[PDB]
């Protein structure tokens, strides 16, 4: 929707498809001129910016830290580990010593 | 060397443009106008276009101290060290060539890039540009501090390489000008001046072409005939003020001087709070000295989150 | 963020220009009529009346957003990943699994 | 004496209400009146993209 | 828009006389919009203004 988030939507960075639904209205020149007027409703992902809201970086449950790139939530204090170990004897130590 | 870079600037040229406003609040069709305010760096560095060219003079030759300066018809030369872009501070120019200038102005609502002409009068425009940079970061400062984080802030490259991003180019359309056209009592004269005016007069039947002398059509009038240069030689820049010629945009590929890189960034560490502890709570003591965030989570299970910008002492518990 | 890009107006004027409809991201043609445009110096073309401006403007993604893109993922499954230290007789070793 | 038009607001269609997305550039005039008997009336200064309905 | 109004001119010792009183200027252009710089595309309303004959 124009104004809001995602006004403009590309399927990916490199590819061209470029859904731009965004109110783009074109008005006559007034007299004596040669503008070519519009009346575009401005940049929707540019408001996102500004009405983002509290990131998930500042609200995750548990305390979990949250990194991007390879984008993750660390240091997530939930639940137990069950684990399983297959010992040599060699590890333990005889009784009788 | 640089020279290479100007290889494409030997076939535009500067053009005359709708202003709306010289500082005086009054249409121009002044030699500089700006054309779009593109401040995309976290650090915050505008990237003025207007119609003028810098680093390039009136001989199609690359000189640091010279502005290519649109004006009547030929192109002319004003000393570059007149340039006074300024918002409701002044900006501090980093560097320009060819169309884009690089400023980094201080806060203000309007913009206002001006140069002095050859006959030393202050040709400006000015546009309404709500610039009002935020430095990377939790803190809005206002001056780097010296011991602080080193964060990535992106900003606009000294360098004049190459660039993929690339600006459109058309021939530029027929300019008209009354001038040429002057009565000689009773006969119109056409001063050609080196140029290939053409006309459409409506006195006498036949009286259409394009006239490469001083041609001189008598028995007519002045309201009579529509003269106008048709100047073919160099290009114009896609201006949406300069209607564009016939031809469907011959699309000339001038490359935007100015890129765009990932840098470093410097940014303070505000004052350590003054801890005070309490049963099940604290209570900070905060002592900002400009605009900083502050969020606190309570990392157990629908944690109670908040954010806020301090500006000023409190005692947030 | 969004770029409006808007061709200088083609003024075909003491004629008459159609609207030559396109197709790129919400592109917008607009034709009007009794137009008299006043390029610097004078009038623009001898006729008094009778003139079109083809008036023309569509979106377009950014000049630079390889770099400043908002990515919108669809995360639906999660994975683990833990860096684990052991310390048995001695090893004091960690890894990670 | 020249002075600009705002930008259109985003109509959003509702049952019996209608919700706007202003999208001002400088603080301009909201004021909207319901042209029936004793209407409900208002006016405010908006500086920044609001959500009025 | 300023709190304070000065006036100076240079003299004939190339110095620079000047005068500074308080003068609460905020001129608000006329309409229901306070645009800072004249639109290109606009309206046109009648305000008010001294003529320089």
């Amino acid at each position: 929707q124009p104004g809001r988030f995602g006004d403009i939507q590309s399927r990916t960075v490199e590819s061209n498809d470029l859904y731009a639904n965004t109110a783009l209205k074109l008005a006559r020149p007034s007299p004596g001129m040669v503008h070519v007027p519009y009346t575009q409703t401005p940049s929707g992902f540019k408001y996102w910016l500004k009405e983002k809201g509290t990131a998930l970086n500042t609200k995750a449950p548990f305390g979990c830290q949250i990194k991007t790139n390879p984008v993750r939530a660390m240091n997530c204090a939930v639940g137990n580990i069950p684990v399983s170990m297959n010992l040599p004897d060699s590890a333990f130590t005889r009784i009788v010593e | 060397s640089v020279s290479q870079h100007f290889n494409v600037y030997k076939a535009t040229r500067p053009y005359i443009a709708y202003c709306a406003d010289c500082g005086a609040g009054h249409s121009c069709h002044s030699p500089v106008a700006i054309e779009a305010v593109r401040s995309e760096a976290t650090d915050g560095m505008l990237k003025i276009q207007f119609s003028a060219q810098i680093g390039i003079d009136k001989s199609d030759n690359h000189d640091y101290t010279k502005i290519r300066y649109a004006d009547g018809h030929a192109i002319e030369n004003a000393v570059r060290s007149s340039l006074k872009v300024a918002t409701s501070g002044d900006c501090f120019v980093h560097g320009t060539m060819g169309h884009f200038i690089l400023a980094k102005c201080p806060p203000g609502e309007f913009l206002q890039v001006s140069i002095q002409d050859t006959r030393n009068a202050v040709r400006a425009c000015r546009i309404q540009y709500h610039h009002d940079p935020q430095p990377v970061g939790r803190e809005k400062f206002t001056i780097r501090p010296h011991y602080g984080k080193e964060i990535p802030c992106t900003t606009y490259q000294q360098t004049t390489a190459e660039t993929v991003e690339e600006i459109d180019m058309h021939m530029p359309p027929d300019t008209p000008d009354r001038t040429l056209l002057s009565q000689q009592s009773g006969n119109v004269k056409i001063t050609v001046g080196g140029k290939k005016v053409k006309y459409n007069c409506t006195c006498g039947t036949g009286n259409v072409g394009t006239t490469n002398s001083d041609m001189t059509i008598n028995t007519c009038l002045i309201e009579q005939c529509h003269v106008s240069v048709t100047d073919h030689k160099k290009w114009q820049f896609n201006s949406p003020f300069v209607p564009r010629a016939d031809e469907p945009a011959r699309k000339g590929k001038v490359h935007i001087p100015f890129p765009l890189d990932n840098i470093t960034c410097r940014v303070p560490m505000a004052r350590e709070p003054t801890v005070i502890h309490g049963k099940r709570e604290v209570t900070l003591h905060l002592h900002p000295d400009h605009p900083t965030l502050f969020s606190y989570r309570t990392l157990g299970e629908d944690p109670q989150y908040h954010e806020e910008w301090v500006t000023a002492a409190v005692e947030r518990t | 963020e969004y770029k409006t890009v808007v061709p200088s107006p083609y003024v075909k004027c003491c004629g008459a220009s159609e609207c030559s409809t396109k197709e790129k991201p919400d592109y917008q043609c607009k034709v009007y009529t009794g137009v008299y445009p006043f390029m610097w110096g004078g009038a623009y073309c001898f006729c008094d009346s009778e003139n079109t401006q083809l008036s023309e403007a569509y979106v377009d993604r950014s000049d630079v957003c390889r770099h400043d893109h908002a990515s919108a993922y669809k995360a639906h499954t999660a994975s683990l990943k833990a860096k684990v230290r052991v310390m048995y007789g001695n090893v004091n070793q960690t890894v990670d699994v």
